[PDB]
């Protein structure tokens, strides 16, 4: 079976940092296209940034470009997001995200 | 951008419908053939007759090869690719691009038809029947998952006698009167329940279970109504009761100078609520079609294949989200000021079983 499972949220202050991980188990992972999705209170899901299976092709969102950074370790079947300079407004559950399934989520809390 | 979305589609049922899309850096321009009956995104990557062009990875600096192949055979032709990853564009509708997965196809057989002005296909259905697994991100799950849109699309079609394919929601102004929900039955195919087929009011001497032998199915990239053979049989014997022998098989045109001489035919699915069905009838504009005339109709083995044929009379609503697909009659089924098809409801179910999927 599928299984994705992310990691590593919690509560940080404006202006903090975090490092989310994905472990994924059941699938190639290293052939998989991977995917940061996140789901603010009050808000539709906002897609955070997406890699390519070989880790070479990087997109973000406006709202995230030069802030956060996406990484994969394929040996290790983990997704990263490593996350600067976090806002009030990052406040979400972060899902990593591969062919319409996801893990069961983190959650970040930014609080001043 | 859904109101952007509107007359996205070129083309008929005959040479499909299409769509533009942009492949690539610096992107390159192809007409996507758009299938809901299936579930791979695939491109020409090499000339060939009957396209004029095809993507060509070695100009892409975003193209990246997943290092494997897949071939995917259909019942009629078949195509091997070389799997990659590439950003997409789809300038009616979208400010940005998206990484999808592409297959490129350097060998086919009977797939590049003659006339036809698609180069790729566009697989809409389920991750379940992507290939080689349902591991390879669908198209539509990238779009949904990268540009925030909710997981629905919908379709009309224009060209009985192009269209639109809204990804991402709803246009009011694509269909006249109510949305009309029948349940998805399962996430591979859209592969919902018919209750009932009544051809001039007559219902036929089947049990609802021969309707859906093995699958009833709507699929925008078949061309006509394909019926399992005992289906066709029955609905042949009384559309030919109710007005040549080659003409039934398609293996013969038909000549006049027509349409009011033949039977409306009903297709009955069930409701959301399992107690109420509704019907969406095609009048014989949609399957005696103009070309002489061609029959709309044909056999299939093991499907019931709501083609183009009768997609052609509504708007179709693929609402993954809810797990249903919507009916609705379009303004655009019209031939000569007059409507080509109906919709109505609602019906009792009391006297059908309350699973007709076997
Ligand atoms: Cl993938």
């Amino acid at each position: 079976q599928v299984q994705l499972q992310e990691s590593g949220g919690g509560l940080v202050q404006p202006g903090g940092s975090l490092r989310l991980s994905c472990a994924a188990s059941g699938f190639t992972f290293s052939s998989a296209i991977m995917t940061w999705v996140r789901q603010a209170p009050g808000k539709g899901r906002e897609w955070v940034s997406t890699i390519g299976s070989d880790g070479s092709i990087t997109t973000y969102a406006d709202s995230v470009k030069g802030r956060f950074t996406i990484s994969r370790d394929n040996a290790r079947n983990t997704l990263y997001l490593q996350m600067n300079s976090l806002k009030p407004e990052d406040t979400a559950v972060y899902y990593c995200t591969s062919a319409g399934r996801r893990g069961p989520g983190t959650q970040v809390t930014v609080s001043s | 951008n859904f109101l952007a979305m509107v007359d996205n589609l070129q083309g008929d049922s005959g040479r499909g419908y299409y769509l533009e899309m942009l492949i690539g850096t610096p992107p390159q321009k192809l007409q996507i053939l758009v299938d809901t009956g299936s579930s791979n995104f695939a491109v020409a990557g090499t000339p060939h007759s009957y396209i004029d062009t095809y993507f060509d990875t070695e100009r892409s600096s975003t193209y990246r090869s997943k290092g494997f192949d897949v071939t995917v055979k259909y019942t009629q032709g078949s195509w091997t690719g070389f799997v990659g990853e590439d950003l997409v564009t789809i300038p009616k509708g979208f400010n940005t691009s998206f990484l999808v997965n592409i297959a490129t196809i350097f060998e086919s057989e009977n797939f590049f038809l003659p006339g036809i002005k698609w180069n790729g296909i566009l697989g809409l259905a389920y991750a379940t029947l992507a290939k080689p697994s349902s591991s390879l991100e669908t198209f539509f799950d990238s779009l949904v998952t990268q540009a925030n849109i909710p997981n629905v699309f919908s379709m009309q079609m224009c060209g009985a006698g192009g269209g639109s394919l809204v990804l991402g929601g709803i246009e009011p102004s694509l269909y006249k009167g109510d949305i009309w929900y029948t349940p998805i039955k399962e996430e591979w195919y859209y592969q919902i329940e018919i209750l009932k087929l009544e051809i001039g009011g007559q219902s036929l001497n089947l049990d609802c279970r021969e309707y859906n032998a093995d699958k009833a199915i709507v699929d925008s990239g078949t061309t006509l109504l394909r019926l399992p053979q005992k289906v066709f049989d029955a609905v042949v014997e009384a559309v030919a009761r109710a007005s040549s022998d080659g003409f039934w098989t398609g293996s013969q045109l038909a000549c006049w100078t027509p349409w009011s001489y033949f039977p409306k035919i009903s297709i009955y699915l069930r409701d959301e609520n399992s107690s109420r069905s509704f019907r969406i009838t095609i009048l014989p504009q949609l399957y005696i079609q103009p070309m002489c005339y061609r029959f709309g109709i044909s056999p299939s083995t093991n499907a019931l294949v709501i083609g183009a044929t009768v997609m052609e009379g509504f708007y179709v609503i693929f609402d993954r989200a809810q797990k249903r697909v919507g009916f609705a009659a379009s303004p655009c089924a019209e031939i000569a000021g007059a409507a080509v098809s109906e919709i109505s409801g609602p019906f009792s179910t009391e006297d059908v079983a309350s699973n007709c999927v076997p």
